[PDB]
């Protein structure tokens, strides 16, 4: 699962060689950002339930048919809304993992790879999750480079859905 | 493979949980010590041929039958293959030190190796002794106090040691 | 692979015998019903994504732990792999219906599959339950009396069923 | 073993796909001829011993040395003639299977594949079996499309021997 | 692979010893008889298709169920495969005679063959009987006293025989 | 392990065929030289200890630092000299095997393959063994074609070290 560190080892290993000064400098780079990103992941944890509801509410506003039309794939029921907020909690949790890992690896392995197949088979619209992500982006309440990173992960997820 | 950070992530994801504040602080602590980590990788990497050469010398002094005729490191082809294995194991160890996780070493080097050696007739016990000699040479080099900013690398050297010991247990 | 006709031929050749008058009449009878056979293949084939989607929904309603975190269909990659297996098994089943013999399904899909799943940690019991849900969705679609010339497809649906059950037994 | 049905499944499977309307129409085609061909196979069964002797006699006429020259590979003995009529019974039986299966598959898998190697190693002349097939073709006593099919299988066997 | 000379070398090298005077004289003796060796290889090689054809005839006379319908040499494809195996084994045998060592035959032909036949359902016992028939045909041809300078090839024919017997034991 | 005989079998086997008249003539060629080469191997055995010391002495003359400089890789000790004479005994013994086998196979498999790696890792100079081989060449005391062969093997070893 791709992080700056694993990318370097995978390059070195595919060429049968020991790590280079450059791959060592990759690690310094990763370690220079790490602590502010780790902090960002902690604040996302303390606001997760709050963000997830807020996001799911923002989806029900933008797409009112999702609250009213009956059928498995909609939030017209207690169970439908609970599925929806769950899915939003997954995007949020998996995004916090990207802050921990210093790259998109958790996003690729846990969510993005197969996403189209999931959304098609279960009749879930990608645009729904795009709105939820937009809400998360505007309310996480992060600042500094933590925000710029978190937002890169959110943008990367929106782009996979589009 | 996993690195120290994705190792923590994967254990959390399995429980459906965010990484705890404690686990985050444990990783921060590892981030604070990371120059030392990268020195060890650098020093072992840059002295690789010396660590292999000296460990091989010490192994054969201890076990001279390995390279007497009929021994499994006798003949240049088998001696070279033996030195090559020592280098390969040292290389995977440096990868585990850099990532801060054993998975690269387990997945790409140690898994299936015991079985490979028995099918070949290579004495796994003696490979394990060779790995231990590399451990000693490698830690002396990594923990040398000359030409480096002074401080405590005790936990890091224990970690390096545990990767060499994992290699010894996988084949011994 | 064998189809219904070469299956009968191979059993005869093994005994050095001509196909009997009885076996020939049994195949004629199968020829007389062949439009129905081909409807079932057509209907299941053309509703494949619906049969898979609905069977998956019903499996996960029955077995929600499969897709909660730490479950073997949790994460999009594993969910997609699961749906893909369901599709693959349905595709081999349609091939057995068309040829009128299980051999294509056995030889190219089911043989070795139990072993593949245990090496992976995929819960074979739950795959079997997924196949059974596809059976139900598929037979409802194949035996729908709307938009088709009216008649009796009872033996054919039992045959379709037996191919789904073979898939369930091979992994469950 | 190739029949119209198995050819279609093997095309579909090599491309990772479900069967097409066209492959369904292949099946209709196969099923439209099947019953007259099944009938043909039954009449060949009831006349097999008769045809096999008649054929073997026709071979002994055309090639008189086969009845007189001694040695393993000839019909100069009770055992030699019995081997010969056996082989002719195989061509006839395997031809009846082609009528059952709707294609040359049984002929390819049971007789044609390796035939040259068999005939060379055991010093059997292909021309012998060509004559026997010619006799079968002129006495099966079949009519309609059954005859045209049976004769295609007989021609296909003669061609493999030439 | 080893030939007769490197076989002796490898046993010596394992002990760290020079080849003894006795072992050297044993190889000289083999060198003195080498025209006879090369005649046997030539004669078997040049009569290969006759040895295979006649051995196959004798095997099937003895074991007619092998080629009756349902037998494992029935159908032209299986008969051809059987003849091909007989040829392949005869070819490796000629290689062992030429080199004066079994290793080529063991390493490239016999090792794993018993397992191959059981996975296939080929009756190893009957393959062994086929090999024995090739042995008889081959030794009659190799030891024919016509058209050749007269002398004693007794030890050489026993050696040829032992390679055929090794093939029989590996599958029977 | 390559000898004239094994080379021929490996060519025949890689082409799926029986041995040719030419490969038979290869064997005659090998067998025509064999007895004089076998004799050469016997005389090398009776003079091995003598040659090995003589050779090792010649190395200590040419490179006096090897007797005086301390460290693992030198003959400054009882153990260092005993390692050195051992190595020389290996070259001599393995050369005698080439005379037995009729080719370089034993030299390739037991000594030459990996030699550079051995010499580099253990800080042994190739030039040392080149001198030892030169001494062996000038004192084996062989004549005829035996000498020309033995010398080809010695030259082949010197060339691998250079
Ligand atoms: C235990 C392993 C030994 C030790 C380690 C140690 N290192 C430092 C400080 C640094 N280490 C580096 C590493 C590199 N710089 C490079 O250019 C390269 C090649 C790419 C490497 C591997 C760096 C940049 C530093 C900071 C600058 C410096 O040189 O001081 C410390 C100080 C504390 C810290 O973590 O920064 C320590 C303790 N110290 C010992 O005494 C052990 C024997
Ligand atoms: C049981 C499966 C259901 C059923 C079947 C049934 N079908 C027919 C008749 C036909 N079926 C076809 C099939 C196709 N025509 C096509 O163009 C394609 C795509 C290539 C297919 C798959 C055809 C041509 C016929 C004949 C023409 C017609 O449409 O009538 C029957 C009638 C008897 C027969 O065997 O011909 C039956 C009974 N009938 C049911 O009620 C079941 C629910
Ligand atoms: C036992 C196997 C039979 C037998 C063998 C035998 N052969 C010879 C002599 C020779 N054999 C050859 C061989 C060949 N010459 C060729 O041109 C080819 C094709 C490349 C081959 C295989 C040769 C050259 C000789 C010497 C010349 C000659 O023909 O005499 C002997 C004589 C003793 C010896 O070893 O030279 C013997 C005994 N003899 C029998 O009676 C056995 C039935
Ligand atoms: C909320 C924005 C909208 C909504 C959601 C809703 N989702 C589902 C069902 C599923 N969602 C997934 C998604 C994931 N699975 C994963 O493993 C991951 C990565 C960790 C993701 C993102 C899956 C697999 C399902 C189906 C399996 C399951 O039941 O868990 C439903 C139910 C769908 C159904 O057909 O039953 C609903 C209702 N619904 C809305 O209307 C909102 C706009
Ligand atoms: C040296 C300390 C010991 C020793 C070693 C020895 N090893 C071999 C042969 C092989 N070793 C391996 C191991 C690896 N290959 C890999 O790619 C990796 C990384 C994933 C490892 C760890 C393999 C695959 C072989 C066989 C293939 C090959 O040679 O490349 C030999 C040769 C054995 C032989 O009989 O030829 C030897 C001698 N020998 C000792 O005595 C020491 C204890
Ligand atoms: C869904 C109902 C269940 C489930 C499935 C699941 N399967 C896999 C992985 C594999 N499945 C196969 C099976 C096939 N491959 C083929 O080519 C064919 C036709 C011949 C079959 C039947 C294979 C080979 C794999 C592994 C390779 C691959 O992924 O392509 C997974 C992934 C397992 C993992 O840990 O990665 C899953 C999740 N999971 C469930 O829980 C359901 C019961
Ligand atoms: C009759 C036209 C002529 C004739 C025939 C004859 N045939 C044989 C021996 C064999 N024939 C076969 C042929 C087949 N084996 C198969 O499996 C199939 C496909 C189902 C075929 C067509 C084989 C394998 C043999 C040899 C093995 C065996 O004995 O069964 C013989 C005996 C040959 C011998 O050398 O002993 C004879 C006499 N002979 C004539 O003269 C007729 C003109
Ligand atoms: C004839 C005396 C017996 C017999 C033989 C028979 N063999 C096969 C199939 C195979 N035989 C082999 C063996 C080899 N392949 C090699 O490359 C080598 C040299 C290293 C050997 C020794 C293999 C690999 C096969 C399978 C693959 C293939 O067919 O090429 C068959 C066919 C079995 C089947 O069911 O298809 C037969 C019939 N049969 C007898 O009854 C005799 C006792
Ligand atoms: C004598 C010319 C000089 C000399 C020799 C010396 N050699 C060694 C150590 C080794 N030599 C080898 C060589 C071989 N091993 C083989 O298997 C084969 C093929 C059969 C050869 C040629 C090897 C593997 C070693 C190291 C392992 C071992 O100890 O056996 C030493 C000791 C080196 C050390 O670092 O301890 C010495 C001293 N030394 C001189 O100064 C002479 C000029």
């Amino acid at each position: 699962m791709q992080t700056p560190l694993i990318e370097a080892v995978s390059s070195a290993d595919s060429q049968g060689r020991f790590l280079s000064s450059t791959e060592l400098q990759v690690a310094f780079g990763r370690f220079r950002q790490a602590a502010a990103s780790l902090d960002a992941a902690k604040t996302l944890n303390s606001k997760a339930d709050s963000l997830a509801d807020g996001a799911a509410n923002a989806v029900y506003q933008k797409f009112p048919y999702t609250t009213q039309m009956t059928g498995s794939n909609y939030a017209s029921t207690p169970e439908g809304k609970a599925k929806c907020v769950r899915d939003i909690g997954y995007y949020l949790r998996i995004i916090s993992y990207c802050l921990i890992a210093g790259g998109t690896g958790p996003l690729d392995d846990y969510l993005i790879n197969g996403l189209a197949e999931i959304n098609r088979t279960f009749d879930l619209s990608p645009s729904w999750y795009v709105e939820a992500l937009k809400h998360i982006k505007a309310n996480h309440g992060l600042s500094g480079d933590s925000a710029v990173e978190a937002n890169s992960y959110i943008d990367y997820a929106i782009n996979a859905l589009s | 493979m996993l690195d120290a950070f994705t190792k923590v992530v994967s254990q959390a994801d399995t429980r459906g949980a965010y990484v705890s504040d404690a686990e985050v602080d444990a990783l921060k602590a590892m981030v604070a010590d990371a120059n030392k980590r990268i020195d060890a990788v650098n020093r072992i990497t840059g002295n690789a041929s010396t660590i292999v050469a000296n460990a091989a010398r010490a192994l054969f002094a201890d076990q001279p039958q390995l390279c007497a005729p009929g021994g499994n490191a006798y003949t240049s082809r088998r001696m070279a293959a033996c030195l090559r294995d020592m280098e390969i194991i040292l290389r995977y160890v440096t990868y585990a030190v850099y990532t801060g996780d054993a998975s690269v070493l387990n997945d790409r080097c140690l898994n299936g190796l015991r079985e490979t050696y028995s099918a070949l007739g290579v004495p796994g016990g003696s490979v394990a002794a060779g790995v231990q000699k590399m451990k000693e040479a490698a830690i002396e080099i990594a923990n040398d106090p000359k030409g480096i900013t002074q401080g405590d690398c005790s936990n890091l050297m224990a970690e390096i040691g545990s990767y060499f010991d994992l290699a010894s247990s996988a084949v011994g």
